[PDB]
């Protein structure tokens, strides 16, 4: 309850950041992926094209605002919140199908195509994009270039392709691969025609599934670019660290292949801005703690608060910031030490003053 | 030419389960996303379901939707009917760059008993007569059910020309209110000895009469 | 959050041009990559889709409403407007400006619906006539009196009794279309017959679009 004259450390001063600006990309780009949706010709369902995408920035907004797709189905994730969510790999399964068979392509349905060509599992989180392009993949006289499977011995595992051309056996008598009795070919040609209606034209159906495993994000959606702020205690995340500090204008340039910068003490204190190739320094804001100057018990009641290594009645001393004690140019013998050759005392009403000590 | 077919009138007692359908004519119902909108009378519609099975944040869990793609019908299941559920239900589609809505469903619940329609008759005013106009006003109030048939009379001949009547509207005391107006010339008002308005309500007839005095 | 508020007149003449603008507060038209759409709803009928717009020049219109919908976006004022040509009497619908997050999906935010009425006449003031109670106007211990509002254009008209001091028993009826263009209604109040000759009853009919306020006193009928 009684405090004597001297410096007492009570707590620490923390400069909490007020803004959090994050900027990974600078612009938007995409790898050649639309070529499989705009190719000269497609593949059948017995042997469909399989595409893998790796290490490529890609947005799905362009693949939606075409205003030309007749149908669109994506389960597992909301269509408007899939870009910011990040996965590992995207599998593209492109094939052709008729107008009466787009109904059967859904998780949990039976039929003759969804069970014999491509089985959809219950935990199917992909998107199905289908549209009509009958003016290119069909021609007069009968377009029979596309194939599909009609017969199979038993069920097939999902995400499995079958290209077996063996003749399916219905009974117990072998046929030795002839067009005889009690056997039939499993592969049958399509019936595409440019003068068809709305339920038997060749539609292009693609499947965009996602991979979820113990791997970092490789191909997903980029981020937006916020405003650049400098000389303020602002938290940032420039591709390797969530650091809070001021961003001053540096005078040292980097080699044109580096992104980070460390020091002798091995602390990341320099990062190149991806927006304009600007080299910015990093310096922490919270420095030191606080101290209280007390004249003593039965002498005074007011106190002076000293900041240790913080840059700002108020006097900017060489040992931080001192508030609550006026500065006087004369010098006496000092009693309460502060540091850097300047002390504080209680003299003439009477108030706490700070002065350079006399030797 | 793709149109969504919806049941125009659907009624169910509170606490039970009812199913609202939405059938597509040409396009398959699993082709495009189906959105159900519950709109209060005199209020903006609000989205109560999206992606055909996902409930937006705020709506109760009971707004469950199912897709019967074989019959090309979209289904919306409601469990535990309440008072606030009485609203118009519309199902949405997209077809091909042309958003198509549904016919509409009126969730119903199953409060005034039969009430007699107090009838009042008013003759034309002298100020209206000085304006070369005349109007006979018949008032129908405090009645239930809200189905009243009016028939003006000129002494004994029924009057149909210039007759304007109002549809019954619910009052504050759970009853209904209505009116009938007979536009007339000042000469025709005094040509007949008397004019009368006859109100038929559930078989019973209440008649008032007025005369030029 | 964001909100959508419509403007423009609530009336339009037949074979004219409609001008309804929906303004945006709390958000940006160009930012976010979302769509705008206009949806109308006739009274007692289902919702009808008119058209949708982007912040660019992309537009798609209903096939039944094609070659008549003109919608433009002005990002400077942060609003978009819809222009309609050859409006008929069947175009009477409540216009809703709804924000659309997914082009094939839900209209998450709906603006409040402005009422649009198409009628063929000149805006005219109402004609208020007193409704005198008499012996034939009372059935029992209570009587009735009112005021007649005839030959006005447009809706709505408000009627108050004794400057709103009388509310019990007051019945304001919905308007009905007359044989020639205009509307007609009445507002009546049930009163005990003892205070017929001792209390003054004045109806206050107000017609804001024509800027006409009429106060008409109601007195018992005098035989002449
Ligand atoms: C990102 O794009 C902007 C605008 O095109 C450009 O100014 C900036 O230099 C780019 N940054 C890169 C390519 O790192
Ligand atoms: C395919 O090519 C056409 C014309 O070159 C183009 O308009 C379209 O956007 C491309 N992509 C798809 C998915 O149709
Ligand atoms: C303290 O900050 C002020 C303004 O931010 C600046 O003028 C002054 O030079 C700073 N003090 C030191 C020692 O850098
Ligand atoms: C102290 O005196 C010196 C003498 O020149 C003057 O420069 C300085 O401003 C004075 N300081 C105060 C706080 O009065």
């Amino acid at each position: 309850f009684t405090v004597e004259k001297g410096i007492y450390q009570t707590s620490n001063f923390r400069v909490q950041p007020t803004e959090s600006i994050v900027r990974f990309p600078n612009i938007t780009n995409l790898c050649p992926f639309g070529e499989v949706f705009n190719a000269t010709r497609f593949a059948s369902v017995y042997a469909w094209n399989r595409k893998r995408i790796s290490n490529c920035v890609a947005d799905y907004s362009v693949l939606y605002n075409s205003a030309s797709f007749s149908t669109f189905k994506c389960y597992g994730v909301s269509p408007t919140k899939l870009n910011d969510l990040c996965f590992t790999n995207v599998y593209a399964d492109s094939f052709v199908i008729r107008g009466d068979e787009v109904r059967q392509i859904a998780p949990g349905q039976t039929g003759k195509i969804a069970d014999y060509n491509y089985k959809l599992p219950d935990d199917f989180t992909g998107c199905v994009i289908a549209w009509n392009s009958n003016n290119l993949d069909s021609k007069v006289g009968g377009n029979y270039n596309y194939l599909y499977r009609l017969f199979r011995k038993s069920n097939l595992k999902p995400f499995e392709r079958d290209i077996s051309t063996e003749i399916y056996q219905a009974g117990s008598t072998p046929c030795n691969g002839v067009e005889g009795f009690n056997c039939y070919f499993p592969l049958q040609s399509y019936g595409f025609q440019p003068t068809n209606g709305v339920g038997y034209q060749p539609y292009r159906v693609v499947v965009l599934s996602f991979e979820l495993l113990h791997a970092p994000a490789t191909v997903c959606g980029p981020k937006k670019s916020t405003n650049l702020v400098k000389n303020k205690c602002v938290n940032f995340n420039f591709n390797g660290l969530t650091g809070t500090g001021v961003l001053t204008e540096s005078n040292k340039k980097f080699l044109p292949f580096q992104q980070f910068g460390r020091d002798i003490a091995d602390t990341t204190d320099a990062v190149r801005d991806p927006q304009t190739l600007e080299i910015l320094d990093i310096t922490p804001c919270s420095f030191g703690g606080v101290s209280v100057i007390t004249p003593g018990t039965n002498t005074s009641n007011q106190v002076a608060v000293l900041y240790q290594d913080v840059n700002c009645n108020v006097f900017q001393t060489r040992a931080g910031c001192l508030i609550g004690a006026e500065h006087v140019n004369n010098s006496y013998e000092c009693d309460i030490p502060i540091g850097a050759g300047i002390c504080a005392s209680y003299q003439t009403s009477q108030s706490i003053i700070a002065y350079t000590m006399s030797l | 030419n793709f149109m969504l077919t919806q049941p125009h009138s659907v009624s169910e007692s509170p606490g039970k389960t009812v199913t609202i359908s939405c059938t597509g004519s040409s396009g398959s119902i699993a082709s495009n996303y189906v959105q159900w909108y519950q709109q209060r009378p005199g209020s903006a519609p609000t989205t109560v379901i999206y992606e055909d099975n996902q409930r937006p944040s705020g709506v109760p869990d009971r707004f469950s939707g199912s897709i019967d793609s074989s019959s090309n019908s979209a289904s919306l299941t409601i469990s535990g009917l309440k008072t606030e559920d009485e609203a118009d239900y519309y199902c949405q589609s997209y077809d091909s760059s042309n958003v198509v809505f549904g016919g509409g469903t009126k969730l119903t619940v199953l409060g005034q008993p039969k009430a007699a329609p107090s009838v009042t008759l008013f003759p034309p005013s002298s100020e209206e007569l000085q304006a070369n106009k005349a109007t006979l006003v018949c008032l129908i109030s405090d009645f239930y059910p809200g189905a009243v048939t009016v028939a003006w009379k000129a002494d004994s001949s029924p009057v149909k020309a210039g007759v304007e009547t109002t549809t019954p509207s619910k009052q504050s005391n759970n009853k209904y209110a209505a009116s009938s107006y007979l536009s007339l010339t000042p000469e025709q008002w005094k040509s007949h000895r008397s004019y009368s308005c006859q109100v038929t309500h559930e078989g019973s007839t209440v008649e008032k009469t007025v005369a030029p005095t | 959050q964001v909100q959508l508020q419509e403007s423009g007149p609530g009336l339009v003449k037949p074979s004219e041009t409609l001008s309804l603008t929906c303004t945006v507060s709390g958000g940006s038209v160009s930012s976010g990559g979302y769509f705008w759409s206009w949806i109308r709803q006739p009274p007692g009928k289902g919702l009808e889709w008119i058209g949708c717009i982007y912040y660019s020049g992309s537009t798609n219109y209903n096939p039944s409403l094609k070659s008549r919908v003109t919608i433009s976006v002005d990002t400077s004022k942060d609003q978009f407007s819809l222009k309609l040509s050859s409006v008929t009497a069947a175009d009477t619908a409540v216009y809703y400006c709804a924000r659309q997050l997914w082009l094939r999906g839900r209209f998450d935010y709906w603006g409040q619906g402005t009422l649009v009425t198409v009628s063929s006449a000149s805006t005219k003031g109402p004609s208020v006539f007193p409704l005198a109670p008499s012996s034939k106007s009372t059935s029992g211990g209570t009587a009735a009196l009112g005021c007649l509002v005839k030959d006005y254009f447009p809706e709505p008209v408000t009627v108050s009794w004794n400057s709103g001091a009388l509310t019990s028993g007051v019945h304001t009826f919905p308007a009905v279309l007359q044989s020639s263009g205009l509307y007609s209604l009445s507002s009546v109040v049930t009163v005990p017959s003892s205070s017929l000759g001792t209390q003054t009853y004045i109806c206050n009919v107000n017609h804001k679009p024509s800027n006409t306020k009429v106060d008409k006193k109601v007195e018992p009928k005098s035989c002449d």
